[PDB]
C-alpha cells in the first residue's frame, strides 16, 4: 500500500539483506548434499586416451 | 476501484499524514505489531524477539498509569524548554517521523519522570484508601 | 613455575588421501634432551611453612 | 649413543600409509614415544 509526502533515504551499497541471502544460499546449497553421495572411492589411476574421432 | 480510504486505515498508512489525523488509527499498527531443519531455529528466535519486545512495551506501560488504554494521560506538565512549538501548529503540521527527530534527545528523563510521577500517586492513592 | 621441552622440533604433512592431511614428528635437530620443570626452592618451603601453619 | 640400561622415548616407526591415490602406496616414517606404541607378536 503506498505511502505520502514521504522522503526517504536508501542505499544499495550498504544494504544488508544481500549479506544473509548470500550466507542463506550457500547453507540451502550445502543442504542440499549431505544426503547425496561422496566420491572418495574414486580418485585413481586413469589409462585414459583420445576419443575415436 | 478500491478505495484510497482503505489504503489509508493500512498499516502505516498513516505515516505521511499530520499526527493528529494519524491519531485516528493506532489499532492496525498495534496488531500487526504482534504476530502478523536447521532454519526453525531461526524462525523460532524470531518469533520469540518479536514477542519479547512486545513484553517490554506492555510492561513500559504496565508501570505506567495505562495498561490497555492505548491513548494516556498523566500528571507531568510538559517543559518548554523541550520543545518551544505552538500548540496549534504540532497536530496540523509535523509529521511522526520528524517530530521523533525533534524529541529524539529528550528521551530516558520523561520516562523516569513518568516512573517518579505515578509511584508518588500510588503511595498517594495508598495514604487516601488507608485513612478510609 | 617454569616448564619445557628443550627439544627442537619439526612437523611432518602425509596426505592420507584426497583432501586429507596427518602431522608426524619428523626430524628432531640437536641435543636429544629430557623436558622437565622447575620451581623456586625457598618460595616452597615458604609456602610449605604456611599451610602446615 | 644408547645407553644399554637406560631407555630412550623416541621411536622411529616406518610403514606403509595410502596415497592421493588408491593403487599407489607408500613408505613413510615418523617418531613415537614409548608410551603410545605396544609390541605385538625374531623381529
Ligand atoms: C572408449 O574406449 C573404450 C575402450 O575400451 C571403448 O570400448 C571398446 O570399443 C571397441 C570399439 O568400439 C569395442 O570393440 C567392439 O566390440 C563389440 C562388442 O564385442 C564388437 O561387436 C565389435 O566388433 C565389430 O567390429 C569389428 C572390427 O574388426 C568387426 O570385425 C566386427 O564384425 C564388428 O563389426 C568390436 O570388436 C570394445 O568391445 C569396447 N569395449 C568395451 C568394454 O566397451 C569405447 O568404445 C570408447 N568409447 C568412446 C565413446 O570413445
Ligand atoms: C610397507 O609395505 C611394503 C609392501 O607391502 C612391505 O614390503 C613387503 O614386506 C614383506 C615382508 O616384510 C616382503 O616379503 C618378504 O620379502 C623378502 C624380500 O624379497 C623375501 O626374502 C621374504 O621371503 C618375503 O617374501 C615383501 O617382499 C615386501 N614387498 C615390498 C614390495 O617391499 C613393507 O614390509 C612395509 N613396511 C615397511 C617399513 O616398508
Ligand atoms: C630449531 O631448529 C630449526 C632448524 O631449521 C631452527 O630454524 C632455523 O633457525 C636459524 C636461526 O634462527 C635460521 O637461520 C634458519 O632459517 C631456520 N630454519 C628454518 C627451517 O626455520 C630453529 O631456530 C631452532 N629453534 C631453536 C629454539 O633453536
Ligand atoms: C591422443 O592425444 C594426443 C594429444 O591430445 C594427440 O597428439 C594424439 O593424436 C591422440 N591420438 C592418439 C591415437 O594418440
Ligand atoms: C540532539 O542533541 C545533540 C546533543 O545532545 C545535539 O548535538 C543535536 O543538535 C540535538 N538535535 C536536535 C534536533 O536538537
Amino acid at each position: 500500500i503506498h505511502l505520502e509526502n514521504v522522503t526517504e533515504e536508501f542505499n544499495m551499497w550498504k544494504n544488508n539483506m544481500v549479506e544473509q541471502m548470500h550466507t542463506d544460499i550457500i547453507s540451502l546449497w550445502d543442504q542440499s548434499l549431505k544426503p547425496c553421495v561422496k566420491l572418495t572411492p574414486l580418485c585413481v589411476t586413469l589409462q585414459c586416451t583420445n576419443v575415436t574421432n | 476501484a478500491v478505495g484510497i480510504g482503505a489504503v489509508f486505515l493500512g498499516f502505516l498508512g498513516a505515516a505521511g499524514s499530520t499526527m493528529g489525523a494519524a491519531s485516528m488509527t493506532l489499532t492496525v499498527q498495534a496488531r500487526n505489531l504482534l504476530s502478523g531443519t536447521v532454519w526453525g531455529i531461526k524462525q523460532l528466535q524470531a518469533r520469540v524477539l518479536a514477542v519479547e519486545r512486545y513484553l517490554r512495551d506492555q510492561q513500559l506501560l504496565g508501570i505506567w498509569g495505562c495498561s490497555g488504554k492505548l491513548i494516556c494521560c498523566t500528571n507531568v506538565p510538559w517543559n518548554s524548554s523541550w520543545s518551544n512549538r505552538n500548540l496549534s501548529e504540532i497536530w496540523d503540521n509535523m509529521t511522526w517521523l520528524q517530530w521523533d527527530k525533534e524529541i529524539s534527545n529528550y528521551t530516558q528523563i520523561i520516562y523516569g519522570l513518568l516512573e517518579e510521577s505515578q509511584n508518588q500517586q500510588e503511595k498517594n492513592e495508598q495514604d487516601l484508601l488507608a485513612l478510609d | 613455575i617454569n616448564c619445557t621441552r628443550p627439544n627442537n622440533n619439526t612437523r611432518k604433512s602425509i596426505r592420507i588421501g584426497p583432501g586429507q592431511a596427518f602431522y608426524a614428528t619428523g626430524d628432531i635437530i640437536g641435543d636429544i634432551r629430557q623436558a622437565h620443570c622447575n620451581v623456586s626452592k625457598a618460595t616452597w618451603n615458604e609456602t610449605l611453612g604456611k599451610v602446615v601453619k | 649413543n644408547i645407553t644399554d640400561d637406560m631407555r630412550g622415548e623416541l621411536k622411529n616407526c616406518s610403514f606403509n600409509m595410502t596415497t592421493e591415490l588408491r593403487d599407489k602406496k607408500q613408505k613413510v616414517y615418523s617418531l613415537f614415544y614409548r608410551l603410545d606404541v605396544v609390541q605385538i607378536n625374531s623381529n
